[PDB]
């Protein structure tokens, strides 16, 4: 019944029909796509022919991600754990600001989306990793030893092996990541021998596995992460879970993984070069005089003239003909503005990534053009903006994971000094991004012009005849032009005239009431 | 119309006078004299110190890269006018190609024309005088809009 | 209809024997279905050998097509609402409700 | 069309939309300000290890020695409007309305109108 | 003269086998003669003005410790004093031109120096720009070196690699110059002297892209 | 190879138009006003032309 | 009904119909738990049936795997024809400890 | 019910109680503001210098 030894071979045969499984297919798909990303010749062009290429995931691209950019990172407030309402400061907000800062400002900034969602665009997906280290430099006062922290960093997507019956990051029977792990911090780990192989980095490409078997003999166990060197000695434990994102990105059906713009656009894009490497056929080959013969034999010309039709017209005595070879028609040229219809109407409809004027200024007619022509009538981004974040949330919770089990009495200064121990947090494992996606969440604009119109305006037409006195009190009003404030780029300081509630205001209101009622 | 022949004729002498036109560079740099040219300008400073180089290219007169007459007129005013009119109207202003650069675009029709700097308005190579009106017109051009709140 | 659009313009594009008899055979059935340049063959004069080019007016269809692509279920234009240069001007209850939703 | 249909890389890659544009060019700011700064990390390290006895140039404020005890390097100045994107909201509606309404300066507003002047008067 | 010398040797003449054989390419594709103009040369508020978007603040064991004296002293060297405020655009001209800028503080005090990123030969494969597997630089060095001490056409120094020649107890990066019959001084120092900055759009590869190189099509397309 | 006519062209559009007078009057039966868009005069155009 | 040695290009149509379908069911459905109400007595509506539905809303809202369950539902529906899902039942843990 | 016109609005905006309540149907500071401090600053406020 003992398990021992047998994992070893088992995983080692396993790998090698991983990689024919997935490499072969999907590797060569993605790095196709990679290669007409980079302007790679498709075929068409020929010795003495056209040579125009595609070149349009760059555009669709760069109109995509500045708007993810602008709407993800935007304050702290993008994930509310929403928890029982009444005790929030402790942990909703503490572990909220922790992570604030033990993601944000400390690990790579919001550059870490910049290296993951361009997985979820050109990779088809996008699986962070989430690894634990620790730091040193004690008193060589400041007697702190042994710290803890961990963070999050990609694995090479090209050494993302799942397993063939997954279709879901918490369904992988079989995981697998591997990174550099050089010679030297073998010998760190206290390796007894050599490697897999004049330098004391041999090419060492260590291994991790994440699988669950039955080393101890007993029914089957969760995953037991392994730590390889050459299919050799080990480090098992047992785990907790599998530390990763796995961004879809367009949710295709039950499939380990989704779906890019590559595969969408790779057929229209090569049609496009198609057409343009036949136009540039017509402006070359259609546009060739020759020898200028009437009908004649010549032997074809002198064989047109030499395979070149350059310089020679001998041939008897021909007349002046042109020789115009047969061009394209008309339409082709035409065709451009449909196809342009075609491709930019799928998701880069903003033309130069955005819709505006030079000539007229755009007033805010009734409901703004309403609601942005209702979002540009819900663009799909936005949807995919959703899903990223409520996946990535997945990102929060696995660092919960980590902050419960241990990692510090560290305190932060968000907004203050003074913060208190986060060794044994409750997760309270519920989240929430409902203020930041295709959930109602009326944008900045739309809230701003809305409010000015159908709030700010109308309560100021209506109080001429009723009065303040039932209607929207002072702190009512102070915390629209609050959030106005924040629509103007900053919450608190962009126009304080604030004063809502407090002895300094209250007290001073009603003494000041009475100061000018006497 | 396939290179023609006249072409050729026109593109290896303009390739052969190269070597004449090195004995004209080796007559400046061995003496000539100390003076100014007539053209372009009033003053021009002595260049009777070349180097000699030993290479000189004529490329630029013939159906090679040679922006000849008739291309440039054909190409310019139908292909780069609709482009530029493309540009202007809602490709943009501030941001493409712009008036420092609307001004050498321009000026192509004066260089066929022949005359450079006194026809029209648009040269600016590096003209402070442009400069100083740019600043005066956004002087007088910006205060009054702000200035409506301000009061 | 792309599939024939695209094979029309490869043959259009291909080249040809340049023969009007020619006595090798096709050229080597042209060059072996390749046809780069072979004009050598007994007398035959270069000669572009025009093929018949389809008709234009099948594009004409495409467009119809478009708003058969649509016209079962969504005939819409792409449900994304994009105003450039006029705006959306409305008189009395916005062109009553979006022209009936 | 044709030169104007192939330049989608020369005009609509230059981030111009008609003055409707610079996303792109905020983008590369943004990234500078996330990757040329860690350069300036790496020199401030330096200093630090590198050398000492560190001091201030073209201020004469005060020389910065040594003692450089803890450092979070990270940057946030993209997040402006263009011209007037965080003004023309509530630009002339605040003064206008809010004081024209219920002029009840103390009880309904607050000092802060004289900041008024900082978004108005100032500029 | 080990054979972590003989490796270090081999690494440095093979570096430049696509480092700077290849990305050349991406300078023609010609658009940033004018584009550059258009958005670097305007850009110089968004670089060369403002205090805070560089900003230290650190924790509340240390705030008024060197706050603004440091950005102080460090706004010499962002413009007139060292790699100034044209020198510091200058990574975005290499950038614009080559894909990629460089600020190299090659050093009481330092300087980032080696202008004309062109110079910058490495592995061919770095993936980090801040911990690759080598990285070098590219120096005159000519003979008349009287500055130096001992140094008696030959274009080589700052052998800086990341490879296994540091000799004490690991593979550690221990700073050096070139071989030149053993004429290179150990450094036991990180600091890497290369920035390799796209700044632009830079994806997990070598380096980045320039604005001709995503301008390639449109830069024949456009004028021809 | 005989080349079709023109005038298919014409066939189809009246085969259409015939079936949309039959049953499916209203071309398309959609509204999509970007650029043009309708012109109170009289009542809506009464009633939109009595519906 | 490929060719080769041609231009094979195949011509995605459906995507566009699907992903522009999908934007509509996603933005009526994804707003809160305003769709759906229970319709009680007049005299009393809050006591047992605004809660009851707003906690049903909830075992649906953020506590039971969020909204990609709606986006399944729409592409078993409208690709394979058919869209189905089952709802069960499963122990709670964390006792004493 | 004009109250509740502007609740409505207001539901039709999103926000319910705690931003624009703008309900105030009968609640003892509505009770008190329709019918005491509306009504004691209507029939006996004009009392000042001018009455």
């Amino acid at each position: 019944p003992m398990d021992d030894e047998q994992v070893l071979r088992h995983l080692d045969q396993l790998v090698n029909d991983a990689l024919d499984f997935n490499s072969s297919e999907l590797s060569k798909q993605r790095s196709e796509a990679l290669k007409y990303y980079f302007g790679e010749p498709f075929g068409n062009e020929r010795p003495g022919k056209s040579g125009i290429v595609s070149r349009d995931v760059q555009e669709t691209v760069d109109w995509i991600m500045p708007s993810l950019m602008k709407v993800f990172t935007s304050g702290g407030q993008v994930v509310k754990y929403e928890p029982d309402t009444a005790e929030d400061v402790e942990q909703a907000e503490q572990e909220t600001e922790y992570v604030n800062y033990l993601f944000m400002r400390k690990n790579e900034g919001f550059k870490v989306m910049f290296d993951w969602f361009q997985d979820t665009l050109m990779m088809k997906t996008g699986v962070v990793k989430v690894y634990v280290e620790e730091v040193l430099k004690p008193t060589f006062i400041r007697k702190d030893k042994k710290k803890r922290e961990i963070k999050v960093l990609c694995v090479k997507p090209e050494n993302f092996l799942v397993d063939r019956l997954a279709t879901c990051i918490d369904d992988a029977r079989f995981l697998c990541h591997r990174e550099k792990y050089t010679v030297s911090d073998l010998r760190l780990l206290g390796v007894p021998e050599d490697v897999i192989e004049a330098e004391a980095n041999r090419e060492v490409w260590a291994s991790e596995c994440y699988t669950l078997l039955d080393v101890d003999g007993d029914g089957i166990s969760e995953l037991r992460r392994i730590l390889y060197v050459g299919d050799y000695i080990i480090s098992n434990e047992p785990w907790d879970c599998r530390p990763f994102a796995d961004l879809n990105a367009y949710r295709i059906a039950h499939k380990f993984h989704g779906m890019s713009v590559y595969d969408k656009i790779r057929d229209i894009q090569e049609i496009r070069s198609v057409l343009m490497r036949n136009i540039m056929d017509n402006i070359y080959r259609t546009n060739q005089g020759r020898s200028v013969v009437l009908d004649g034999q010549v032997n074809l010309e002198d064989l047109l003239t030499n395979e070149a039709a350059g310089i020679v017209r001998v041939k008897s005595m021909n007349s002046i003909t042109p020789l115009e070879t047969p061009q394209l028609s008309g339409e082709v040229y035409g065709m451009l503005d449909r196809l342009e219809a075609d491709r930019g109407k799928r998701t880069g409809i903003t033309d130069r990534t955005r819709g505006l004027d030079q000539n007229t200024l755009h007033s805010n007619q009734a409901a703004m053009s309403v609601n942005q022509l209702m979002t540009a009538a819900e663009q799909q981004i936005d949807l995919i903006a959703r899903m990223f974040a409520e996946t990535g949330v997945k990102r929060l919770f696995q660092l919960l994971h980590d902050h419960a089990i241990k990692y510090q009495n560290q305190e932060e200064v968000f907004q203050l000094r003074g913060k208190w121990v986060a060794v044994n947090p409750a997760n309270w494992r519920e989240r929430s991004d409902l203020t930041v996606t295709v959930g109602i969440g009326n944008m900045n604009k739309d809230q701003q012009m809305l409010h000015l119109m159908r709030i700010w305006e109308m309560a100021q037409a209506v109080v001429g005849g009723g009065g303040l006195g039932v209607l929207v009190s002072e702190q009512n009003l102070y915390n629209i032009l609050k959030e106005v404030t924040e629509n103007a780029g900053y919450k608190d300081p962009d126009r304080f005239w604030t004063n809502p509630n407090s002895p300094e205001a209250l007290q001073a209101k009603a003494i000041r009431e009475q100061k000018e009622a006497q | 119309a396939a290179e023609q022949q006249i072409d050729l004729i026109a593109r290896m002498f303009a390739e052969t006078g190269v070597k004449r036109l090195f004995q004209l560079l080796h007559d400046h740099a061995i003496k000539y004299q100390n003076q100014e040219e007539v053209f372009q300008l009033r003053g021009k400073w002595v260049a009777v110190n070349p180097a000699n180089w030993r290479e000189r290219s004529d490329l630029t007169v013939t159906v090679g890269i040679g922006n000849m007459n008739k291309d440039q007129q054909m190409l310019h005013l139908m292909r780069i006018w609709e482009m530029a009119q493309a540009v202007v109207g809602g490709g943009g202003l501030g941001v493409l190609v712009s008036e420092q650069n609307l001004y050498n675009i321009l000026k192509e029709v004066t260089e066929n024309a022949g005359y450079k700097d006194p026809d029209r308005f648009w040269t600016n190579p590096n003209s402070p005088e442009a400069l100083q009106a740019k600043a005066i017109r956004e002087q007088k051009e910006a205060q009054p809009k702000p200035e409506d709140i301000k009061a």
